[PDB]
């Protein structure tokens, strides 16, 4: 430990995509509430959220 | 005006405090900080 900043981590499981209703999520890090809908943004191809 | 884009973030944890350059024996490369 407190040695080459974490690099081997375990698994990290993932569950079923739901839209068009209040739920809880966490996008890889990203913690928050609300209701989860398609859009026709675009990012770019190195953005996240 | 060029923005420029994020390639790799290696997670390597040593300390660099002075680099060097190949050349393939017209060269010319700027340097700032
Ligand atoms: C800087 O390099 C020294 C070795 O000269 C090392 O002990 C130290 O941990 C390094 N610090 C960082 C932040 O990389």
């Amino acid at each position: 430990l407190l040695h080459a900043p974490a690099t081997v981590c375990g698994p990290k499981k993932s569950t079923n995509l739901v839209k068009n209703k209040c739920v809880n999520f966490n996008f890889n890090g990203l913690t928050g509430t609300g209701v989860l809908t398609e859009s026709n943004k675009k990012f770019l191809p190195f953005q996240q959220f | 005006f060029s923005a420029l884009e994020p390639l790799v973030d290696l997670p390597i944890g040593i300390n660099i405090t002075r680099f060097q350059t190949l050349l393939a024996l017209a060269a010319a490369y700027y340097v700032g900080y």
